[PDB]
């Protein structure tokens, strides 16, 4: 599961 | 737990409005990935949810200019 913690893009 | 409270609500509009994003295109669609419930609006986050998001935005205007 991604997480806001990772280094998403946005 | 229970619902985000004003303060933090501005405090995450102030930064998508310097990210040039919305919640309709840009964080409600990835806040409902992310937390994997169905997240219709802005007021409809709890307040835990809310702080993770913020600190998300936070990282991202720290980062880098926007183009």
């Amino acid at each position: 599961w991604m997480d806001f913690d990772d280094d998403i893009p946005f | 737990i229970t619902p985000v409270n004003d303060e933090t609500m501005q405090e995450i509009n102030t930064l998508l409005i310097a990210l040039d994003k919305t919640w309709d295109d840009d964080l409600l669609p990835l806040c409902s990935q992310i937390f994997r419930r169905d997240i219709r609006a802005s007021s409809e986050l709890t307040q835990a949810e809310a702080v993770k998001a913020l600190g998300f935005l936070k990282q991202k205007a720290a980062e880098q200019k926007v183009a």
